[PDB]
């Protein structure tokens, strides 16, 4: 539930 | 103003959180740098013990024979007097400088030459910090760090995030009403034994193309200038960019990297990229180019 902020960047 | 620092971990980021807390808040009195000795200490120690360490897989001999009891006695000693004349001894051998300046090959502090040329200064019964010793200290920023200060009649809210793991919840908040983004790179990381310059660039891609920041001002800062100068000397920009047919110049090199990121920017025509070349450790280039930052931003 936890990510860092490329990732939740990367989101689609 | 809202800020946002971002870069891969020792891109520089609380470095520059330092300068702009000397530019624009008071700056580290004495008393505050002697607070940083144990870690321009440990800094030094670590240094010298990851280069000896390195020799040994890289299998490299010592100069003289004599510095082997000098490195056994290192790891037993970790300032006092007999530490520092092992590290003294260790640093001025010639074996120790040939691994050293294959650094590349291993990790090893940005600041281990810096400190370790500096040994005597340091090694005083009463050293205090300057400002450049304090600017040069490696210590790893786990979780957001935000600083404030007023600069030309505005109030910034600067926030220095790390590479942490966070809820979506905490992410939005953080990425919301911000007014510009500067995205730190360092250029010396170019040859490193994917790249870890490229790492870099898939990061700076997310921010650069995101919808959500299409009013934002995209700042990219290519720091480390200095160590990169002294190593496109010696060291190809090809071990990044295999496909690089330019001359090995300082100048040829830098310009070839600012392009590599740029050319990441999908919108070209729409959104602009600030790029400065920096030296976070160097308070008045750091100055000038905030200075440069925060016109842009009035505009
Ligand atoms: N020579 C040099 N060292 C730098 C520069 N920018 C940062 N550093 C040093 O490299 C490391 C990056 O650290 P900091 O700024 O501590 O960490 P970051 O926020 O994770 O990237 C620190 O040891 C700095 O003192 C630069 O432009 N030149």
């Amino acid at each position: 539930s936890r990510v860092t902020w490329y990732d939740f960047l990367m989101e689609d | 103003v809202k800020l946002l620092l971002l870069g891969a971990g020792e891109s520089g980021k609380s470095t520059i959180v330092k300068q702009m807390k000397i530019i624009h808040e008071a700056g580290y009195s004495e008393e505050e740098c002697k607070q940083y000795k144990a870690v321009v200490y440990s800094n030094t120690i670590q240094s010298i013990i990851a280069i000896i360490r390195a020799m040994g897989r890289l299998k490299i001999d010592f100069g003289d024979s004599a510095r082997a009891d000098d490195a056994r006695q290192l790891f037993v000693l970790a300032m006092t007097a007999e530490l520092a004349g092992v590290i003294k001894r260790l640093w001025k051998d010639s074996g120790v400088q040939a691994c050293f300046n294959r650094s590349r090959e291993y990790q090893l502090n940005d600041s281990a030459a810096y400190y370790l040329n500096d040994l005597d200064r340091i090694a005083q019964p009463n050293y205090i910090p300057t400002q450049q010793d304090v600017l040069r200290t490696r210590v790893k920023t786990t979780g957001i760090v935000e600083t404030h200060f007023t600069f030309k009649d505005l109030h910034f809210k600067m926030f220095d995030v790390g590479g942490q793991r966070s809820e979506r919840k905490k992410w939005i908040h953080c990425f919301e009403g911000v007014t510009a983004i500067i995205f730190c790179v360092a250029l010396s990381d170019y040859d490193l034994v994917m790249n870890r310059m490229h790492e870099s660039m898939k990061l700076f891609d997310s921010i650069c193309n995101n919808k959500w920041f299409t009013d934002t001002s995209i700042i990219l800062f290519l720091n480390k200038k200095d160590l990169f100068e002294e190593k496109i000397k010696k060291s190809p920009l090809t071990i990044c960019y295999p496909e690089y047919a330019g001359s090995n110049t300082y100048e040829e090199a830098a310009a070839y990297i600012q392009c590599q990121f740029e050319d990441l920017n999908k919108r070209k025509d729409t959104k602009e990229i600030y790029t400065h070349f920096t030296c976070a450790t160097d308070t008045k280039n750091v100055q000038f180019v905030f200075d440069a930052v925060t016109d842009v931003i009035i505009k």
